[PDB]
């Protein structure tokens, strides 16, 4: 009467333990590339994170300026 | 309107020197934008040749550009003369 009434089957707890462990195995490993992403993109600079600003090329003057050799 | 006028002949006497100022000064800011000699003064400065006009590679399609400055294509400063 107990277990009917105030417990459930041990696969509940089986299953529910094997999706938590995967969900927080992904986690994990989804951190470690998150870190190795981060650091190989600061260490290089070719990826979309770190990027330093520039100097706008749209402002420089394309024009003769009074001395052919500029 | 009467307070106004009132005001302004007070001022008038006993203070004309912050009157005839503040006249000058409103005419000064004010009537630039209604003279009709501001365009031709940015004209002339625009006229003004300072430095060497550097000519362009013809290639046959340049009808709006002179070939020779006697030419009658380009820009005329006989507005400028007849100041
Ligand atoms: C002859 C009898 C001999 C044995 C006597 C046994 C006595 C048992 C009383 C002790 C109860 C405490 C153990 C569990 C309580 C909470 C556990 C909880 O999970 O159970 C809830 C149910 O428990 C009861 O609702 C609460 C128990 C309280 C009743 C005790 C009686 C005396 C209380 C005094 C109240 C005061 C009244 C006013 C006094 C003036 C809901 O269960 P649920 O999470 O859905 O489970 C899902 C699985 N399903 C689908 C199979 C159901
Ligand atoms: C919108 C144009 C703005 C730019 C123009 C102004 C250029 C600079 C002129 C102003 C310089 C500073 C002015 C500071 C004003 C202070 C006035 C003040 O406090 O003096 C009062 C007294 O001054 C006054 O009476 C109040 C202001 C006087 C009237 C000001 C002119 C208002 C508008 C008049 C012109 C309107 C437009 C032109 C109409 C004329 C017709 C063409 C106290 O006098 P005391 O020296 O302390 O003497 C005390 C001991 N007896």
């Amino acid at each position: 009467w107990i277990a009917r009434t105030f417990y459930d089957g041990p696969e509940k707890n089986y299953e529910k333990t094997m999706a938590i462990l995967q969900i927080e195995a992904e986690k994990a490993e989804l951190r470690l590339k998150e870190l190795e992403v981060r650091r190989l993109m600061r260490a290089r600079g070719d990826g979309p994170w770190y990027q330093y600003p520039t100097i706008d090329k749209a402002l420089i003057d394309h024009s003769p300026k009074t001395t052919p050799d500029n | 309107a009467g307070r106004i006028a009132s005001f302004l002949k007070n001022a008038w006497a006993k203070e004309p020197v912050l009157v005839a100022s503040f006249a000058i000064g409103g005419l000064a800011i004010i009537l630039p934008s209604l003279s009709p000699y501001t365009n031709y003064a940015i004209r002339i400065n625009r006229a003004t040749p300072y430095n060497y006009p550097v000519p362009l590679r013809d290639d046959g399609n340049m009808p709006d550009v002179p070939s020779h400055p006697q030419d009658p294509q380009g820009p005329s400063l006989e507005w400028l003369k007849n100041l």
